[PDB]
């Protein structure tokens, strides 16, 4: 704003200003192994 | 004489970025016969 009257005058200015950011990451890895070996398969007592 | 001039101004902005991936594997295997060295292999 600027104002002048007669001599006299006044003036002004503004900035409000703002910012925001975010990040996320997520990771998961799950492994199973089940294994059997035999070399005699019926052993019978 | 009197004079007055005035203004107001406004602005906004946004940005977004996204990624996801998923994987799954299964294996099932039956070996019958072999030496267990290579039945293992």
């Amino acid at each position: 704003s600027s104002s002048r009257k007669r001599r006299s005058s006044s003036s002004s200015s503004r900035s409000y200003t703002s910012h925001t950011n975010e990040i996320h990451k997520g990771k998961s890895y799950q492994l199973l192994v089940v294994e059997n070996t035999v070399e005699v398969a019926q052993f019978i007592n | 004489t009197k004079v007055e001039h005035r203004c107001t101004t406004n602005k906004l902005s946004e940005k977004h970025e996204g990624s996801f991936i998923q994987g799954a594997e299964k294996s099932i295997s039956l070996i019958r016969g072999g030496r267990s060295e290579y039945g293992a292999a």
